[PDB]
């Protein structure tokens, strides 16, 4: 009873030729797309690319495998992947990926009895994705993920989702720890080389910056440091060694603060939204010690009861201009 | 140099009862300390190979405790059989032996 | 398997003296070979080590200059040599191998050199 | 080798075609699972990662391997591994892992006479745990593990847990430095995916701060 | 049936088919016709003085062996073809890790033609060196080059040679560009030949022409060590009886360039020299610092100060000319 | 024709040869001979409790059917016979991510004495695991362990020995001392089965003796913070009417202790218990609290006070009688 | 035709030859000359004491089993027949992690002379561990060796030598490390005993003094101002007891603040570099400022202008007489 298995595998690889595609020479295959979404693990800033761990699957249809007598859907070893003919499938945007090994090749491979082949593979890929960050911290980026053939064309291969919007699972469930996926998209096209016209799919994303953890440990302290600069004014102008430690705290901490945001982002040379508050918060900081040395050289009431007053108005029509541009 | 003391010299006791016979090192010996008997005018044979580790032929009641420099040999009931004196060797360096302990029965 | 020595003799003080230990059911290359002192009444003292794979020899510091032992590997035996011995060396000579955790398992018969008038 | 080792496993060979799995078409392959944790490693609490160190044992039936001679057990080393079937357990939640190689890969292989057969390897999981960072410092984790076959639907491999489904080191020169070994619970489940029904078997670990 | 046709094609090509020997090697010179597709240029790390680049390294050569007569005219095979017949061992002088992809199968190309001619395709990742000379910096414009040729065949053996014209063999996608601290300006390659000890060889090169953009530099450390001056100058104009206050204009200035010098100097290289950002934030301290003498001069001299109504003057002008002489020898 | 002699005795040893099954499978036990000579012991790794070591690691066995008679006693052959023949299968029991070199031949060798005798030294690096005990940091010595033994061989069926004697079995390279915080003082080596669920193992233990050196810790956190608690004491020297000039003493002193309190807890892993260097740290951050809060009793009463009088004599006499109670302890321990 | 004859040749060559047998076996040992050609040292760190070495390792030894008379030119194989030859089991022992470069094929060379000689070069990039002695960190100088063995061949099996004498190794002349500096390059042949026999050596040693100018620029000049800064303090008069504590504190503070950010890129060394003889000789001088004007503060307020001229005059005399001894007894 097993012999008749056995003997129906070893008669379907006697003969075939792993070097020729199926329907060499005539139709392209159909090859179906099935990925599956298990994690999204680090989506770094500073070298512009994501870690995605998926399911890749795919499905398309080989009339050398087509078996008759056994009305089962067989499930061979993971190492008959060496004998069978399988798509040249790549990444555009892969920086480094890995199959995981562990205990065995995390691969699979279903023959059907028509002829279909169902390749699998559990991979984890580092897609590059070019950001832009003029308006972070309240940012929205789009990570895409491109899949072509590398050696096949468009009349020799051409790929499909398989389901249509269902092709893509699991993207729901996926949680990042600041970022949050609001929407994806499927699209089929087809790119043009030098060398021909190759089939493309690309799975893409998007993603919105969580404000939160942001907001707590940026934006609050430095319109705080601003609040400490405003205690100035209260002071009296013969106290000179208050108000000069008092301001010139606030200038140095809004400076650190600074020095204390931009070395875990990329040198980016153009201004994000996150600097323009700093710089302008240092601008309100750098105007209230030159307050200070307007009133000590009058002197050495009126000037500094104007100054509690103007100040509070232009700094919250500061927040109204970019609490509203921004978002 | 590696020395030995087996301590005591020597004991009487009877037939079938608890003795305890004592080994100490200079310093660290690991588990390779053997304890050889010696019937008078005859050959010497072997115990314990290693610590805690009985010879094939010798009967179950000899047994040991293996640690970093103290070796205790413990036969639960003397018999009339064992009229030797025991020996507590070492192996850990090149090999050297102690005084031995000797033993008489009533 | 057994360890065999040849018997006792009766040497003369400032002599030399010449003593086996065969070795049968086992080849000696593979095993080392081991020599020790057993005083009257008193405990043993090893003297030397023989590795007959390469001809390696180590003896103790107290019996430097003393013992010197060559081996055969097809007489299967090996031979002690005392060049200076006095009349304080009247002890029994055993022979032994290593064991299984660096012990001495199989011991031989033992001979007595006795050094008189 | 006395020579009727050599010949015993020259028949067993002949005619073995290891890209099927045993009872193909009968009835779905049995497997029993063992494990012993070593040491569990460092709890990274800003990648929400774990490292265990375990000796995972594996245990079938083959019906192909069924020998009658004197020689009851066939205790073998690794380079038989390569050669019979083996089943491909993978970690559902496991970011990285690997085996041990050197001096020779570290694996078992032992086929008794009636052809049931102990696979056991080490590996090191750097496996992932959910962390809930409410009330951090002073928290409690259930780290899981999760492992099941990647090919073979439910219908084809059945697993199941041993005697001593997961056995502790000493517990004591483990590397939980903030969290303590509370405890395990060993828990079997049915997963639906897209290409079949899967058996998956998890280990939790109870981790108190 | 058909598939039958193309296997004994394949097979016949294949038979008394050595891989060791190059094509015409008693006979002829083989050349390779070479082009790259630049994909991503990706980030150009300061530090370390190297690129990185994503091409789609195109090889072209003629086996005389792999002449077939069917019914097709090229053969679009798999990689397993690949490495059965003769490839050309082309490396990176200058790389120092590149990486050939292989997910999910080998990135790799190949098209047997009638005549005989092959093209060899691979996807490559060479992070390749850079020599940098930070002398002018950060307004520096280096050309990172990039050296590739034939590891073991000399030039009586493989010559390279670029397919199309020596402007358009070298192509840059319009998308991808990975540089965040430079632009690409354009690319430039020759063909030069280099003796080495085991011969001379065909050495191609391709040099990119990047400028780095100053932007970032300006907000993180040229703002700061600015505004930190102007800072220490507001000490001027306080009383000459406060003692204390401007004290703490003293210390703090002082003490944040020294804290910005140490920042500043950071994420890169250990250079033996002073760059010409050292050279900003050494008079930008040396402005600082005699503003505190000045004030120790002030209080040294007390009992309005006419050194401190002339320092109001002479210190801001003199920071002005510092700076319309820097920002016009550099720019 | 010279090198025929050689070829057809290396077919013939290896014809009928299976490598499957060890050397004497139905009648003894296959003794395994085993020693180590270090090259260089690497870096103690205190973060990740491991340690890296590069080690020869040398076997020797008996197999009775490589017995071969030729012109040449021992038969020094390439590498690539070891895969061919049967070699145990030793693993580090406490290894966590070992490398066996490959640079540029793989870097084993492999000689065939003509009685059957082997040997088999292979260049591994190992980054063994080394559990140690915190308490006594930085005066603290460890006992870093290297265990090896058999992986599916039971102690029925393969055992293993030292080559020469034990106390000579393990030899360390005199150039290789790439500590640069630890010290080595010396190996010990043992042997013992283990138990497992398979079977009883023989287990092959060595200890490598390491003590820490303080020279560094010193300089880095030991003068720094003795510095600041005498920081701190020449505040007791001012007057009392310096309320803003003793509270740069009170402060900058305290946020100086915090700081280095901080900068020093970050070398050791995340321990839960307090290591002795935190029992130095801790009185000397209760030395500038001691020293901020008799400023703060002599500002409230603010002559020159008796509170400074004596906290200028009482405060360096029992900041030093815990100094020499805190070395005497520990340094001769 | 000519390819043909070479084809026939080259199966000649390898058929029954004997990888597990090196040449002359039963006879003398085989010579293997080596030289190097080193591209560029990639990285030198103190922290894990290593050095990355991209070198052309090439050896030349004559194996009589590879020996033909029909072709009069140099067969120049393709790089995977070295799998199929007898290659020597040469390793360098202070290696760390090394590889052969992969990219676009396996970057080896092979090379059949017609007297039987075996040309074989790699392309590596290695990390060999150098330990180092910071006693005179950062005025030092270093010794790197790369040490060059055969692993299983003894002295009555192999024997290695440089090729060309002193002009094996190539290329150092034109490498560029951005710290340090190449002084001299030194070949040394040798032959160790090991308890397993003796095998030949050849030993790559570099002397690797370090340029100093980043050091100044770094720490030297922003810890010899904090000196200059302390001394303030003493033109400052005494009744401005706020200005004088607050201006030695925050120059204690700096010292520390510098000693504490610079031991943070350095191994756990236990001894005292001269860098820290330094920076522990400006605490000590900060720190007796400090104590100068406590010791003012209680001689007129707890019971001046003598101190105070006194200590303005002994304080730069002293820093110079130590400045003095430190820059001619490290250099
Ligand atoms: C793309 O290209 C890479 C090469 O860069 C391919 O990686 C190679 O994969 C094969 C298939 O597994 C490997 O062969 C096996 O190697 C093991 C030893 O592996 C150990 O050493 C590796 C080198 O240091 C190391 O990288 C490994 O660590 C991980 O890496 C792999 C790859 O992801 C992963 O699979 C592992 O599980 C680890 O997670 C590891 O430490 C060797 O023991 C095997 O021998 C067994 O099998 C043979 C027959 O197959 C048998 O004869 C033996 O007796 C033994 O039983 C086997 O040779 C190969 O080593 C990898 N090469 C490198 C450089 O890592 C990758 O597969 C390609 N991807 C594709 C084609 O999709
Ligand atoms: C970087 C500066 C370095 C300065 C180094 C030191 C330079 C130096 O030595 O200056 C001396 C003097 C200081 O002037 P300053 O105003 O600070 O001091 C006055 C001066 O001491 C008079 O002599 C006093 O008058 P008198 O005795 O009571 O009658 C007067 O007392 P009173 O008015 O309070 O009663 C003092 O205030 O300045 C100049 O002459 C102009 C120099 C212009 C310099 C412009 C800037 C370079
Ligand atoms: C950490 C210490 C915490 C101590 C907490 C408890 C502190 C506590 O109780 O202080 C009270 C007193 C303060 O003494 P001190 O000399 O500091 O203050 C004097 C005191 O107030 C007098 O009463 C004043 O005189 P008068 O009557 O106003 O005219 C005198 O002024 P004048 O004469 O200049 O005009 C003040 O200077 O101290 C003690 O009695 C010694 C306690 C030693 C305690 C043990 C010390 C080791
Ligand atoms: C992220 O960026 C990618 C890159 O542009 C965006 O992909 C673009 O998506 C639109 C909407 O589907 C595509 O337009 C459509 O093109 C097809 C071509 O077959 C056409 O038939 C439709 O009528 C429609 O015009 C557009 O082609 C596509 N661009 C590329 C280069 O693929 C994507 O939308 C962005 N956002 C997310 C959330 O992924
Ligand atoms: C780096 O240090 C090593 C030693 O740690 C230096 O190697 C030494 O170099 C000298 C000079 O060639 C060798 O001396 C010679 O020894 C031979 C031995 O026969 C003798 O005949 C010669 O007359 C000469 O004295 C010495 O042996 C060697 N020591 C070794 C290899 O351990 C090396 O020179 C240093 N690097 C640099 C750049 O100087
Ligand atoms: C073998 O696998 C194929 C999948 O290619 C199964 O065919 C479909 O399976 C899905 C999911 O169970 C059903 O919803 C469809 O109705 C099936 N048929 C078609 C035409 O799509 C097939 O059922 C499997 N055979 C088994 C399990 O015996
Ligand atoms: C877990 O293991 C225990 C004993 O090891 C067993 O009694 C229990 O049934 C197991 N739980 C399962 C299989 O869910």
């Amino acid at each position: 009873n097993m012999s008749l298995v056995k003997e129906t595998v070893d008669r379907l690889l006697k003969g075939y030729d792993i070097r020729l595609r199926p329907d060499f020479g005539g139709p392209p295959v159909a090859v179906g797309m099935n990925i599956d979404i298990a994690s999204i693990d680090m989506v770094s800033e500073v070298n512009m690319d994501y870690t995605l761990t998926m399911y890749f699957q795919q499905a398309w249809r080989d009339k050398r495998l087509s078996y008759n007598v056994i009305p089962l859907n067989l499930t061979l070893d993971n190492r008959v992947a060496d004998q069978l003919w399988v798509p040249d499938t790549y990444f555009l945007n892969d920086k480094k990926s890995f199959v995981h090994g562990v205990t065995v090749k995390n691969r699979m491979i279903r023959l059907h009895p028509d002829g279909t082949v169902l390749y699998g593979l559990r991979i984890t890929t580092t897609a590059a994705c070019m950001m832009d960050l003029r308006r972070y911290p309240l940012d929205e980026q789009n990570c895409t993920l491109e899949i072509e053939s590398y050696g096949y064309t468009t009349d020799d291969i051409e790929f499909y989702w398989r389901g249509d919007d269902n092709a893509v699972t699991g993207v729901t469930k996926i949680e990042l720890p600041q970022f949050s996926i609001v929407d994806y998209k499927l699209i089929t096209k087809k790119v043009v080389f030098s060398t021909g016209s190759y089939p493309r799919l690309s799975l893409s994303f998007k993603l919105k910056r969580n404000i939160g953890y942001f907001i707590l440990q940026t934006y609050m302290p430095s319109i705080l440091i601003t609040i400490l600069s405003w205690v100035s004014f209260w002071i009296n102008y013969d106290a000179s060694a208050a108000r000069v430690a008092l301001g010139i705290t606030t200038v140095l901490t809004m400076t650190t603060i600074n020095t204390h945001l931009r070395e875990t982002l990329p040198k980016i040379p153009y201004v994000k939204a996150i600097d323009m508050y700093l710089m302008g918060c240092f601008v309100f900081v750098f105007m209230a010690l030159l307050e200070y040395a307007l009133v000590n050289y009058i002197f050495f009431n009126a000037i500094d009861r104007w100054s509690r007053i103007f100040f509070p108005v232009v700094f919250s029509f500061f927040n109204i201009v970019y609490w509203l541009y921004y978002v | 140099n590696i020395v030995m003391t087996q301590s005591p010299k020597s004991m009487s006791m009877s037939v079938g009862e608890r003795v305890t016979l004592s080994c100490k090192a200079s310093e660290y010996v690991g588990t390779y300390v053997s304890w050889y008997q010696q019937k008078p005018e005859q050959s010497p044979k072997l115990l314990i190979y290693g610590a805690s580790n009985r010879y094939t032929g010798v009967p179950d009641r000899f047994t040991g405790s293996g640690s970093a420099t103290d070796f205790t040999l413990t036969i639960g009931s003397v018999q009339a059989e064992d009229l030797a004196d025991y020996h507590c060797g070492q192996s850990y360096s090149y090999p050297t032996f102690g005084a031995g302990t000797k033993l008489e029965l009533k | 398997v057994q360890l065999q020595q040849s018997g006792a003799e009766l040497v003369k003080p400032g002599a030399s003296v010449k003593l086996s230990c065969t070795a049968s059911g086992f080849n000696i290359k593979d095993t080392y070979m081991y020599w020790v002192k057993q005083r009257p009444e008193q405990g043993l003292e090893w003297i030397g080590r023989i590795d007959p794979a390469n001809g390696d020899t180590k003896y103790d510091p107290k019996f430097q200059g003393k013992a010197t032992i060559t081996t055969d590997t097809f007489s299967n035996t090996a031979y002690l040599q005392l060049s200076s011995l006095t009349s304080e060396d009247t002890a029994v000579y055993y022979c032994a191998r290593k064991g299984l955790r660096w012990a001495m398992d199989y011991w031989g018969q033992g001979t007595s050199v006795t050094v008189s008038t | 080798p006395e020579g009727d080792v050599t010949v015993i496993l020259n028949n067993l060979l002949e005619g073995y075609d290891n890209k099927l799995r045993p009872d193909i078409g009968v009835k779905p392959t049995l497997i029993h699972t063992d494990m012993y944790v070593n040491s569990i490693g460092p709890v990274n609490a800003i990648n929400m990662e774990y490292t265990i160190d375990i000796f995972f044992a594996q245990t079938w039936y083959d019906r192909r391997l069924k020998f009658n001679s004197t020689i009851k057990v066939l205790r073998l080393n690794s380079n038989m591994v390569g050669k019979i079937w083996i089943p491909d357990t993978f970690f559902r939640n496991s970011k990285k892992a690997d085996a041990h190689w050197i001096t020779t890969p570290n694996r078992m292989l032992r086929i008794w006479n009636d052809g049931r057969v102990l696979y056991t390897l080490r590996l090191t999981i750097d496996a992932e745990c959910q962390l809930q960072l409410h009330n951090f410092p002073m928290d409690e984790h259930s780290c899981p593990l999760e492992f099941s076959s990647y090919g073979y639907p439910r219908e084809e491999i059945v697993y199941q847990w041993k005697r001593s489904s997961v056995e502790v080191g000493d517990t004591r020169s483990w590397r939980l430095y903030q969290f303590s070994f509370v405890g395990l619970r060993n828990t079997t489940e049915v997963v639906k995916t897209t290409s079949g029904d899967y058996v998956v078997m998890s280990v939790y670990f109870d981790l108190s701060r | 049936n058909n598939i039958t046709i193309f296997t004994r094609i394949l097979d016949r090509l294949l038979d008394g088919y050595d891989n060791r020997l190059r094509p015409g090697l008693g006979d002829s010179i083989t050349e390779v016709f070479t082009n790259i597709y630049v994909t991503s240029f990706g980030p150009v790390s300061d530090t370390d003085m190297e690129y990185t680049i994503d091409v789609f390294f195109r090889q072209k050569w003629k086996d005389e062996r792999l002449k077939f007569k069917g019914p097709m005219n090229i053969l679009r095979l798999n990689n397993l073809m690949a490495s059965k017949i003769w490839t050309p061992d082309t490396f990176f002088h200058n790389g120092k890790k590149s990486v050939a992809h292989n997910m999910t199968m080998p990135n790799k190309l190949l098209r047997i033609q009638d005549d005989g001619t092959l093209l060899y395709t691979m996807r490559l990742t060479v992070q390749a060196e850079c020599p940098m000379h930070l002398e002018d910096f950060p307004m520096d414009a280096h050309s990172c080059p990039l050296k590739f040729g034939s590891y073991a065949y000399t030039t009586s053996e493989v010559t390279y040679i670029w397919t199309y014209n020596a402007s358009d063999s070298v192509q840059v996608a319009p998308d991808g560009s990975r540089l965040n601290q430079y632009d690409l300006l354009g690319q430039s390659i020759g063909k030069e030949t280099i003796k080495s000890s085991t011969g001379e060889y065909t050495v191609m090169t391709a040099h990119f022409h990047l400028k780095r953009k100053i932007g970032y530099f300006v907000i993180q450390t040229y703002l700061p060590c600015i505004m930190t001056v102007i800072l220490s100058q507001v000490s001027f104009w306080l009383n000459r009886e406060s003692v204390p206050a401007r004290t703490v204009f003293g210390v703090t200035t002082v003490l944040t360039m020294t804290t910005l010098s140490i920042s500043a100097r950071n994420s890169l290289p250990k250079v033996a020299y002073a760059t010409a950002m050292d050279w900003f934030i050494a008079v930008c301290y040396a402005f600082v610092f005699s503003a505190l003498i000045e004030f120790a001069t002030v209080n040294y001299f007390t009992k309005v100060s006419k050194i401190d109504r002339m320092s109001r003057i002479v210190f801001p002008v003199l920071f002005g000319t510092f700076n319309l002489v820097y920002w016009a020898t550099y720019l």
